[PDB]
């Protein structure tokens, strides 16, 4: 409840559609497959 | 957080990951064929005696 810091420093957005830049990949199909790295994490170090 | 289109939206817990993909493409095939056949055959005989 009490959140110190000001959390985010008030940042709003990531970049548009970052999740499919998480989506895996393959290469005999030419079909994109789904998300396996959380690109959405922050680790607390805000980079604005 | 979930971004789509500058619009904040929510992740539900069964789905994995919903991301808009463009993937367009359209095909247009369009046919001209027409055909032309024209017959004619004029025959006159004339006797007199």
């Amino acid at each position: 409840e009490d959140s110190e810091r000001r959390p985010s420093c008030d940042i709003d957005k990531p970049p548009p559609n970052i999740e499919l830049t998480g989506n895996g990949y393959n290469e005999l199909t030419g079909q994109f497959r789904n998300r396996v790295i959380n690109t959405k994490s922050f680790g607390g170090q805000c980079r604005k | 957080p979930h971004y789509i289109l500058n619009t904040r939206f929510r992740k539900p817990y069964n789905v994995e990951s919903y991301t808009p993909q463009t993937q367009g493409k359209y095909e247009f095939i369009l046919k001209e064929y027409e055909s032309y056949s024209d017959f004619e055959r004029n025959v006159t005989e004339k006797m007199a005696s």
